[PDB]
């Protein structure tokens, strides 16, 4: 049997989750069994087994109906909630009503089974706990779990319940924008009260939060954003551009061939990431459609133009948040970048220009900043 | 004009060719089982049930070939690398011919 380990920080996210540990005076983000620093918030049920994380996401094409994701969208909510009713139209898994509460319904080992969203989230939390144990070589029980600042009492309680089901001792539940501020040590800066804007563009949601830090106390002043905005929207624009390109050059429509669209979409996701560090990305796809090779490239400028309205639109939530908090943009002391999409240079440029050339807090990996702050908090509470 | 740089790409392609051979062996075993049921002792009704039991395995095979295509699609081979470009083209065509066989199987089970 393993020795007792330290307390961890867990960001239970919509699409991906992240676990960190404060050790040797620094936060270490823990890689999963597949070497990934983030784990898909996916749970799959097969004729023979239950899969969590990368293993669940990797078979989604094979088993779409029994592969649950987005349980965070449903946690702590009533079945009749507008968000539940709107969101389920887009899920390939069934969502059923059990006395006013939503449940995911799946086929598991040849039997029909239903799960509360907190049971699905507890399976993701169990996987995060195991990821931490596998790296540390010690038992992990204590953790700090993060929630969105807009989560209600029911949504907060249901997240804590997922922690309890997973065998975790939840030290504290802290807001995601608060965790990002803690990661950058914004509550340790000397001086008067500071106004913090957290720009979170990642995990299929866009969240803008404004906090005030006064004498080490965090107050949520306002929240704004778009629930379904993310990297995928940017990806779609590149996919549409390429399909149109293939039509112009070869007078062939590839859009009805799922495999051709998939090969193109996968190449676009990669090319987009390349465009955050380089000014051009090349794509070589042999026999993409009807034996035609698709050799092309896209510049950062073309990618920016294709997404101009989506990138520019990210500032509307910021203005709405500043309006609700009753603050001018000149009153913001710190700007924090959270989510993988904040790596996009045009997004950084638009936000920095809006804040009159002010430098952004972006040194910590955006996808890891929330788990980073939760891991710091977990060490503080140990 | 053979470069040491090109040997790096040919080695990546040879590894992908071996991975394709492993998936192709699974497809071969699936074809033997499909044929066995179709030409077997089971009555027509029990045959359809036995064939639909192979559905998970065919879908796993299709997915494995798709992941190989996505890995091949990450390669960038300059025009001068003729042998690498020919090997990549031949490998994609080989995977596509296997995917077409998988499609034939998938369309003949769970009908
Ligand atoms: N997670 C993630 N990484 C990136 C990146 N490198 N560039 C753009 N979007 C991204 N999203
Ligand atoms: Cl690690």
């Amino acid at each position: 049997s393993m020795s007792k380990g330290p307390a961890v920080g867990i960001d239970l996210g919509t699409t991906y989750s992240c676990v960190g540990v404060f050790q040797h005076g620094k936060v270490e983000i823990i890689a999963n069994d597949q070497g990934n620093r983030t784990t898909p918030s996916y749970v799959a049920f097969t004729d023979t087994e239950r899969l969590i994380g990368d293993a669940a996401k990797n078979q989604v094409a094979m088993n779409p109906t029994n592969t649950v994701f987005d349980a965070k969208r449903l946690i702590g909510r009533r079945f009749d909630d507008a968000v539940v009713q709107s969101d389920m139209k887009h899920w390939p898994f069934m969502v059923v009503n059990d006395a006013g509460r939503p449940k995911v319904q799946v086929e598991y080992k040849g039997e029909t089974k239903s799960f509360y969203p907190e049971e699905v989230s507890s399976m993701v939390l169990t996987k995060m706990k195991e990821i931490a144990e596998a790296y540390l070589g010690k038992t992990v029980t204590n953790a700090v779990v993060t929630v969105p600042a807009y989560f209600n009492d029911s949504q907060r309680q249901a997240t804590k319940d997922a922690g309890t089901i997973a065998g975790l001792n939840v030290l504290r539940i802290i807001n995601e924008p608060t965790a990002a501020a803690i990661a950058y040590g914004l509550d340790k800066k000397v001086g008067a009260e500071r106004n913090v804007l957290i720009f979170d563009l990642g995990g299929g949601t866009f969240d803008v939060s404004i906090l005030t830090i006064e004498d080490g106390i965090f107050e949520v002043k306002s929240t704004a954003g778009d629930t379904h905005l993310g990297g995928e929207d940017f990806d779609n624009r590149m996919v549409n551009h390429f399909i149109a390109e293939f039509k112009r050059k070869h007078k062939k429509d590839i859009s009805e061939n799922k495999r051709a669209v998939r090969r193109l979409r996968t190449a676009c996701e990669r090319a987009k990431r390349t465009l955050s560090s380089s000014t051009q990305a090349s794509i070589e796809i042999d026999s993409l459609y009807e034996g035609i090779d698709f050799y092309t490239s896209i510049t950062r400028a073309r990618f920016e133009e294709l997404n101009a309205d989506l990138f520019r639109g990210t500032l509307d939530p910021v203005e709405k948040a500043l309006r609700d908090a009753k603050l001018d943009k000149s009153q913001i002391h710190d700007i924090v970048l959270v989510g993988g999409s904040t790596r996009i240079p045009k997004i950084q440029k638009l936000l920095q220009d809006f804040f009159n050339g002010k430098e952004l807090n972006k040194s910590i990996n955006p996808d890891e900043a929330v788990a980073y702050g939760a891991a710091v908090q977990a060490a503080i509470l140990s | 004009s053979n470069s040491p740089q090109e040997e790096v790409e040919l080695k990546k392609l040879k590894h992908l060719e071996k991975s394709v051979e492993k998936i192709a062996d699974q497809l071969e075993e699936l074809n033997k089982e499909l044929t066995g049921i179709q030409q077997g002792f089971l009555p027509k009704d029990l045959q359809a049930e036995a064939l639909c039991k192979l559905d998970r395995r065919v879908k796993a095979t299709i997915e494995q070939f798709m992941k190989i295509l996505e890995e091949i699609d990450t390669l960038i081979l300059p025009e001068n690398f003729k042998d690498s470009r020919l090997k990549r083209k031949g490998l994609v065509k080989k995977v596509q011919a296997f995917l077409a066989e998988c499609d034939t199987v998938e369309q003949n089970i769970c009908q």
